[PDB]
């Protein structure tokens, strides 16, 4: 009698990123580096209002301008991943090779890979929930709009 | 042995769910699993 | 007035995505699942 | 007296023409309210 493991199967993991989806269609997307660097970045918005006036009796309003500096948001998101340390051992020892060595030196390497393959895909999503989160956190409901 | 999954190469398929990954072994989609979340060191002892 | 603003002048090589838009009042409104980045994951949906 | 074309909404009723319009578009953001209001 025999156990009869069949074919060893596995996902491949839906690589998504938030210029795919339709969140980036919204979102205004920008690569910053100094991004660490820097504290509050502030928008200048010069406005007119238009000044329509007439009568005799009724107050007739001055030239009004506004200027609003309106603020970003700091968000910032952070995955934890980790290397197991016999992963780092059958990297970097890289011993006395009879296959089984070599075998398990590829699966270090394919388990770095994964890990910073699905921590970037983290990443994305991460950067799809916190875009998310923050139009939720500015966009009233309808009823008050 | 789910050592034998983890270590020997697998087969890319299209893959699906009723609920969840994580609830398919606590409500028991199947029984008999097995769940790691940190990168497991005993697949790498042979 | 600047004919290049710096968040308007943003060079972008551009592909596409099949969007699933519709038309109401004149304005192509897109429609999105983000089902494809929820699932199978912890975080909830924050649209749920 | 020279002219020109704009591009008004028109309406017909009872076989006369009758212009429609906004009223809105010169009262955003004006402290007059609209009298039309």
């Amino acid at each position: 009698s025999f156990e009869a493991i069949f074919g060893t199967y596995c996902n491949k993991i839906e690589w998504v990123t938030f210029l795919g989806t339709a969140l980036a269609t919204a979102a205004h997307a920008i690569m910053f580096h100094d991004l660490n660097k820097m504290t509050t970045g502030k928008m200048l918005f010069y406005i007119q209002v238009p000044r329509v006036a007439t009568g005799a009796g009724i107050p007739t309003s001055r030239q009004t301008t506004v200027m609003v500096s309106k603020y970003s948001e700091k968000s910032p998101i952070t995955i934890p991943f980790e290397i197991s340390a016999a992963c780092l051992t059958h990297l970097k020892e890289t011993f006395e090779d009879t296959l089984l060595d070599k075998l398990l030196n590829a699966d270090a390497v394919n388990t770095v890979l994964r890990a910073v393959k699905n921590t970037a895909d983290a990443m994305e999503r991460g950067l799809i929930d916190t875009f998310l989160r923050v139009l939720l956190r500015h966009a009233p409901p309808c009823f008050v709009l | 042995n789910w050592t034998a999954t983890e270590l020997l190469p697998k087969l890319d398929v299209p893959i699906d769910l009723l609920t969840h990954i994580k609830l398919s072994v606590g409500e028991e989609m199947f029984n008999n699993f097995r769940l790691y979340y940190g990168d497991d060191p005993e697949r790498y002892n042979l | 007035d600047l004919p290049e603003s710096q968040f308007l002048d943003q060079r972008l090589t551009f592909t596409e995505t099949q969007m699933d838009v519709l038309k109401v009042g004149e304005r192509l409104v897109a429609l999105e699942h983000l089902r494809k980045v929820y699932k199978n994951t912890d975080v909830q949906d924050p649209l749920e």
